[PDB]
């Protein structure tokens, strides 16, 4: 290697401090994208209600039901 | 949420026997169909009223950042 | 303005002190007919003066949420009130081995009932009343959609300008 | 000045597209600011004593002037509340933000800088950035040209002709000349956008492009009258007919594509029923042109200028658009009858 | 705007608009009111049949006709020295 | 309406200060703070009273390019106390 | 409200009483004793610095200027005095809407006590000498500013209440291991006299010390917990305590076993070294709570 | 009160210059460079300031790529501080 | 008519309405390329070169570069026209009032003298 | 005891009168300090806890700190009285009788005014908000979020990298 293998031991020689800057932050952007765990986070986010949850008028509905513990809608239960 | 808005109707029943008592000789004023030219939806209102006697209790009210309990 | 009458509506409010009912999650499981009735009468019609009635049965229902603890299992829900106001404002933080004591005796009753973890929205309408679908605030278009005619313009002969 | 100085030349060009694109009213006030960091710079180059001078009184002038310009955008949430570059709204906030237009474009009040900021820059490429700058304010005016009142626009539009017109005649600074040839051409600016907003852009497009090919003449280093006038016998005899020809074109004459916007401003402001006003814009282009014509008598005459020292080898400046543009400046009257529909 | 923004949006600048939380704003009733009038185009152009709806707006964010009612009420208690007044409060 | 009456009045002195001048410069870019200042308090109580909160980051942008004219307008100050001996309005060469 | 006057009055004992610990753990470092002719151990004469100073010593002005000089003593004593009230400790006094940004605007504001100081000497041949130690406070404030948002975006909001509740089972020194280094370094900035050095002027040193002691406190919520307790106080108190002080020996140790780093590779320590450093790891705190779910 | 909490503090340090005061009787231009890039990155800083406490409604995708994008434009604007800063 | 009601903002041409077509070899579209033809004589005055008309052969893209823009610029020419006819005839059969007919007079008129 | 903002207002001018007269860079520097610092109350009372902080940490402790500096790079001259000088003490009187006269003018409730806007009273009307929301309450309570406003970060950031490089190619 002409750039991977000379410009590595040189680095940690001269101004080792700065291997430092560009691993971390540049790992940093590379992870959040490629790891299978981001997408968990996101889900409970928006699950969580700032405000009052609006009710809606009954008529042909689906998956909705009393506010009671029912089987209806999605109702987050993701890991414990 | 019932609390804020029994309360709300209470402050202005208050308020409109002071403007029955305080207006009666001289002004004009009836006080009907209230401050808004549409008188369809109605606002707060008494966020900026919210009566004007007593003021130990209209700072307490008011001010809620100042001191903060 | 047309305000309400001086009498008004719910003889009593309130209970009595606060920390007191957010104690207990379990009002949104038991008496939610009056409570989800007047909340979609007030998103379709944002004036109090009209879904009053409907608020005049959730006081009502409130009282009869809290009499039904005083009669059976008091001493579990006391100790559980001193909890939550010795402390801040941790709610459920350091309280819930004292939560252990509640909850089991109101399990005798078909009172208990368990949040779990949301409400994820609720919807359920019965009463209507009236429907409601139109009001706002707006009482006409005013002067309606613009006149505006499509037929494609041919070519347009001589331009307006002096040179042509 | 290496890779960076066409980055720094790129967030002008950029700042103006914020301008362009835009519906919130802070969101100009950013695009103004791009401006304001990126120009000062370049006004500095190779940092002059009449340098630091003239970037000072370019920046005092300007930067209040923009500040103005947040007090009318917070008039526009204490009254009609939106935050919508459509209209003014109000009479109170609009007395507010014209004159702080008018310390950009409209000048009648506000040219004092103008004269000593154009002077004060050291390179000609600088001299081109402030006629491109007008194009920023423009597009604010043509957003908002309704609800604001006529009577302290236009006299914002008579007035700076008539300190335009005598402001250039006691001036033999070339670059002196073109400070005042922008105030006596901004009246004709602040003139269309009362009567019909058409025509008003065009003449943007006629005036800037008026502009950097009169500058990109002067590539060839001219700074005063008599150093202009050494060009037709020692330097280029056949470059200084390509000078007379856009100087022609600067003031009013009709075989020129200049006289091509002057057409429009008088005809769209009579049919508005006015003959008292454009009457006095017709006279005051006269004491426009006086500039142009002494300037062309470095061209046309002899006036001695011959001097000991001469130049043999070939001429090779940066020259962007000094060919093409050149052609559309002298002639383009029979080109662009029509064309007042092009733009706008 | 001299310039239109074409397929990418970044507005965000309007009144009543899709809010960071669930949270409306102080005049949304009457915020409403103003954008449903002037939709179309020949509405604020001419600007006559929605001079009722803007003055109600108008009187949201002000509040210069509480406030001139509320003058004349506060007036009046204080010139009702050593006379009859009333107090409840 | 009330509060907005005293500070529309500190806006105005700001401004006169701006066009003022007494043979000190550094009062311009004091002033010019000033007015970003009061600018400052004009369009937070706007927003907080009659609340919008998408609109209440505009105020936050605004603090930050108030510190951009009061930086690269401030940095041409020094550049005169280089050329010259002390910043000046009286010492100008330009005509 | 009582209370304000039981945290002005005891921190003002504390920052007299630091005299004694300041050269008698130091004494120890360096072999000598301390206070010991004065009191049994010493224990008079923290009291007698103030007999000495305030009473007695008289004024000499270099030329007084009218209100300064007289002045930079209050922005001096107020500021660090002030710093005390968002304190979470077992209960804050007045608990702010938002904690930590108090913290950082009262020490942001701080800078002027030297900045006035370099205004009420006449001669030239001080001020230059005061800007440098302006110098050696605004540049860290940078770093430090970008070193709480780690910590803040990792959990909590800006409240120092909150801080509390979070450090339940483990310490965030472990999580932030290379920003807690940070927060030994950073904080010596602020006039300790361990990493840079530049009547009323006895009044700057009860001042400058008393900083001393907020940033020791401010790094023991921020980095240290152990345990809560809402319903024993009498347990959080004794802890907290003991781990402010052991912080407080670290602030000496510094002084007594490190050189001065000089002015210029201060500036090679920090802005060369320590910015790109402590990006890196702001960079890292912004993937943590969208990698793994974190948010308060 | 924060009014009565702050005005305390001051009263008390006024009160102690007095005691001082009344009871006894008988040129480089190199530091403005340093102090200007305080403010510029203090204001990347005021932007990066709502993070811990923002992020809690909205979406984490559409921010996690405006974030990181504000320190990186940080560290690019230190790129420059490392082509000729001075002797500094 | 200036501001936009039935035609999109933003357009590269027109695309919204294409059916117009555009002139073939027109007198108007001769003098613009005369005008392409007429920069390629004029840089060599700038740039010293021999001969204006039979110089450098770069001429050819000065005259394609004012072809191709000015077709594309005379095309809005007739479209924007087009659209200005096109709201003004809409304007008289949507509203009939405005607008007035008259025919066939026998006026008496001052006869001048001298 | 009644108002709360409205005497805040008035030691806000109060501060602003050492800008249209000449006091100085070193007096009229202490100037932003006493109205930066009190106009910090004005922001706070109707809310904000965010916002009215941000004061705190740029314009007092960044903005005028910077400005410091630059009082001692350029004119320095040696701090003087604020008094002796002639015009200054003119400007100064002439500032606070433009204000103090309409303070007398707010008893008997309502004030003369320039504007056509009428002041009246405003007490428990100054606030004029409700406490509609409960949880995450505040439009400023939500200040600032990088989401909708994609387009303000990305000038933002290009602006400030703008600064860093263009006052280094001054100097």
């Amino acid at each position: 290697a002409e750039r991977v293998a000379a410009f590595l031991k040189n680095v940690w020689a001269k101004e080792p401090v700065l291997v430092a800057s560009f691993a971390i932050a540049g790992l940093a952007v590379i992870l959040p994208t490629l790891s299978p765990y981001t997408k968990y986070s996101l889900m409970i986010n928006x699950x969580x209600x700032x405000x009052x949850x609006x009710x809606x008028x009954x008529x042909x509905x689906x998956x909705x039901x009393x506010x009671x513990x029912x089987x209806x809608x999605x109702x987050x239960x993701x890991x414990x | 949420l019932q609390a804020e808005k029994d309360r709300r109707v209470l402050q202005m029943l208050r308020e409109n026997l002071e403007e029955e008592a305080t207006v009666m000789k001289d002004x004009x004023x009836x006080x009907x169909x209230x401050x808004x030219x549409x008188x369809x939806x109605x606002x707060x209102x008494x966020x900026x009223x919210x009566x004007x006697x007593x003021x130990x209790x209209x700072x307490x009210x008011x001010x809620x950042x100042x001191x903060x309990x | 303005e047309l305000p309400s009458l001086e009498d008004l509506k719910v003889q009593e409010v309130k209970v009595s002190s606060s920390v007191l009912k957010a104690a207990a999650h379990h009002y949104g499981a038991q008496c939610d007919k009056p409570n989800k009735e007047f909340m979609l009468c007030r998103w379709e019609e944002k004036d109090p003066r009209r879904c009053l009635e409907e608020g005049k049965l959730v006081n009502q229902c409130a009282l009869e949420f809290f009499r039904q603890i005083k009669r059976h299992c008091a001493e579990p829900f006391t100790e559980y009130w001193t909890c939550i106001d010795y402390s801040g404002l941790q709610l459920f933080r350091r309280c819930r081995k004292q939560q252990a004591q509640f909850d089991e005796c109101v399990l005798d009753k078909x009172x208990x009932x368990x949040x779990x973890x949301x409400x994820x929205x609720x919807x359920x309408x019965x009463x209507x009343x009236x429907x409601x679908x139109x009001x706002x605030x707006x009482x006409x278009x005013x002067x309606x959609x613009x006149x505006x005619x499509x037929x494609x313009x041919x070519x347009x002969x001589x331009x307006x300008x002096x040179x042509x | 000045n290496p890779i960076i100085f066409i980055i720094i030349l790129l967030t002008i060009m950029l700042g103006t597209i914020i301008v362009m694109i835009s519906s919130h009213w802070l969101l100009v006030w950013i695009g103004f600011e791009m401006n304001m960091l990126a120009i000062i710079p370049i006004m500095m180059k190779n940092h002059n004593p009449r340098a630091t001078e003239a970037s000072t009184k370019y920046f005092l002038t300007q930067s209040t002037a923009s500040m103005l310009l947040m007090m009318a955008v917070i008039i526009n949430l204490m009254f009609s509340g939106q935050w919508t570059v459509m209209k003014l709204f109000n009479p109170m906030a609009s007395m507010l933000m014209t004159m702080a237009l008018a310390m950009k474009l409209g000048m009648a009040p506000f040219h004092f800088w103008v004269p000593e900021v154009t002077q004060g820059i050291p390179l000609s490429s600088g001299l081109i950035l402030l006629t491109w700058q007008k194009l920023a304010p423009m597009s604010v005016l043509y957003q908002i040209f309704p609800s604001i009142n006529l009577n302290l626009i236009l006299t914002l539009s008579v007035l700076s002709i008539l300190i335009g017109g005598w402001g250039g005649l006691n001036q033999t600074q070339l670059r002196k000349i073109m400070a005042y040839s922008s105030i006596a051409h901004m009246g004709w600016m602040t003139a269309v956008l009362p009567y019909n907003p058409t025509m008003t852009l065009l003449n943007l497009i006629i005036y800037i492009i008026m502009t950097s090919t009169m500058f990109t003449m002067f590539m060839a280093n001219s700074t005063t009258t008599t150093l202009s006038l050494s060009h037709t016998w020692n330097k280029t005899p056949i470059m200084t007919v390509l000078i007379l020809a856009t100087l022609l074109s600067m003031g009013g004459l009709p075989p020129l594509s200049g006289f091509m916007p002057k057409w429009m401003i008088i005809q769209e402001m009579t049919k508005n029923n006015s003959i008292i006003l454009p009457t006095f814009m017709a006279i005051t282009a006269l004491l426009n042109l006086y500039f142009y014509m002494r300037l062309t008598y470095s061209t046309t005459l002899t006036m001695f200028p011959s001097t000991n020292n001469m130049k043999m080898k070939w001429q090779f400046p940066l020259m962007k658009k000094m060919t093409f543009l050149p052609t559309m400046v002298v002639l383009s009257t029979m080109m662009l009858p029509l064309t007042p529909m092009l733009s706008v | 705007q001299k310039r239109l923004g074409v397929d990418l949006d970044r507005w965000m600048t309007i009144q009543s608009a899709e809010q960071p939380h669930k949270i409306p704003s102080r005049c949304h009733a009457f915020e409403k009111e103003w954008i449903e009038c002037a939709h179309g185009i020949g509405s604020i152009r001419a600007e006559k049949e929605c001079k009722i709806e803007f003055e109600d707006f108008r009187e949201c964010l002000l509040r210069q006709k509480t406030m001139k009612r509320l003058h004349a009420i506060r007036r009046q208690r204080e010139k009702l020295i050593k006379e009859g007044k009333y107090t409840p409060p | 309406s009330m509060v907005y009456m005293n500070i529309m009045m500190a806006f105005t002195v700001s401004l006169v200060g701006l066009l003022m001048y007494r043979s000190h410069l550094m009062s311009s870019l004091l002033c010019l703070e000033g007015m970003m200042l009061s600018l400052f308090v004009m369009a937070a109580l706007t927003i907080l009273n009659s609340h919008f909160t998408l609109a209440s980051m505009m105020p936050i942008i605004l603090l930050v390019f108030a510190a951009c004219e009061a930086a690269l307008g401030l940095s041409l100050l020094v550049m005169v106390s280089n050329t010259y001996g002390t910043d000046y309005v009286q010492n100008l060469n330009l005509l | 409200m009582i209370n304000i006057l039981m945290l002005i009055i005891p921190i003002l004992l504390a920052v007299a009483f630091l005299t004694l610990v300041e050269r008698k753990v130091l004494g120890y470092m360096q072999l000598r004793k301390g206070p010991n002719v004065v009191g049994p151990y010493g224990l008079l004469q923290p009291i007698a610095d103030a007999i000495k100073l305030f009473i007695k010593e008289p004024l000499r002005p270099a030329t007084s200027s009218a209100s300064m000089f007289i002045l930079a003593p209050i922005m001096a004593l107020g500021l660090a005095l002030t710093m005390w009230i968002p304190l979470p400790m077992p209960y804050p006094l007045i608990n702010m809407n938002l904690g930590v940004l108090f913290m950082l605007a009262m020490s942001s504001l701080a800078v002027y006590s030297i900045l006035w100081s370099g205004w009420a000497s006449n001669s030239k041949y001080a001020l230059i000498g005061a800007l440098r130690a302006v110098a050696q406070t605004i540049s860290y404030e940078v770093t430090l500013a970008i070193i709480l948002l780690s910590v803040l975006l990792m959990s909590g909001s800006f409240t120092l209440s909150t801080l509390i509740t979070t450090q339940e089972q483990m310490w965030l020194i472990l999580p932030a291991w290379p920003l807690a280094m940070m927060w030994f370094i950073s904080t010596l900035a602020e006039t300790n006299r361990a990493p840079f050095d530049l009547g009323p002027f006895a009044l700057f040193f009860m001042a400058e010390y008393a900083n001393i002691i907020m940033m020791n406190i401010f790094t023991a919520i921020l980095f240290l917990g152990t345990s809560h307790n809402p319903h024993m106080p009498e347990l959080y108190t004794i802890n907290f305590t003991i781990k402010s002080l052991l912080l407080t020996m670290s602030f000496l140790w510094i002084r007594a076993s490190y050189p001065r780093f000089r002015y210029d590779q201060l500036m090679h320590l920090l802005w060369k070294n320590f910015l790109p450093l402590t990006l890196a790891l702001c960079m890292w705190h912004v993937s943590l709570p969208i990698l793994t779910s974190g948010i308060p | 009160n924060l009014m009565l909490a702050l005005l305390t503090n001051f009263t008390l340090a006024t009160l102690l210059v007095i005691i001082a005061f009344w009871l006894p009787q008988l040129f480089s231009m190199k530091f403005f460079l340093v102090a200007i890039t305080f403010l510029l990155f203090d204001l990347e800083i005021a932007l990066l300031l709502p993070l811990p406490w923002a992020s809690q409604t909205a979406n984490l995708n559409t921010m996690l790529t405006m974030a990181l994008f504000l320190i990186i434009l940080l560290a690019v604007s230190l790129a420059y501080e490392w082509t000729q800063k001075g002797l500094e | 008519x200036x501001x936009x009601x039935x035609x999109x903002x933003x357009x590269x041409x027109x695309x919204x309405x294409x059916x117009x077509x555009x002139x073939x070899x027109x007198p108007r579209l001769a003098f613009v390329g005369f005008l392409g033809y007429c920069s390629g004589l004029i840089d060599n005055a700038i740039r010293r070169r021999p001969v204006l008309l039979a110089g450098l052969h770069r001429q050819l893209l000065y005259i394609t570069s004012f072809v191709f823009v000015g077709y594309y610029l005379l095309k809005r020419q007739d479209y924007m026209y087009a659209v200005r006819d096109h709201d003004m005839f809409s304007y008289i059969k949507s509203h009939x009032x405005x607008x007035x007919x008259x025919x066939x007079x026998x006026x008496x008129x001052x006869x001048x003298x001298x | 005891m009644l108002y709360i903002v409205f005497i805040l207002s008035v030691i806000f001018v109060m501060g602003f009168v050492g800008f249209s007269s000449k006091p100085s860079p070193i007096y009229g520097g202490l100037g932003l300090i006493v109205s930066g610092g009190v106009g910090c109350g004005i922001v706070l009372n109707f809310g904000g806890s965010f916002l009215g902080l941000m004061v705190f940490l740029i314009y007092l402790g960044g903005m005028m700190v910077v400005f410091g500096y630059t009082t001692a790079m350029a004119t320095e001259q040696y701090p003087e009285i604020w008094l002796s000088n002639k015009a200054v003490l003119g400007a100064f009187v002439t500032g606070l009788l433009m204000e103090f006269f309409m303070v007398y003018y707010v008893l008997k409730d309502k004030e003369v005014e320039v504007v056509f806007e009428f002041n009246g009273l405003g007490d428990w009307v100054i606030y004029d908000t409700g406490d509609s929301g409960f949880f995450s309450e505040e439009a400023m309570g939500i200040a600032a979020l990088y989401s909708y406003g994609t387009w303000l970060v990305i000038v933002t950031g290009w602006s400030l990298l703008i600064g860093v490089v263009v006052i280094m190619e001054i100097t």
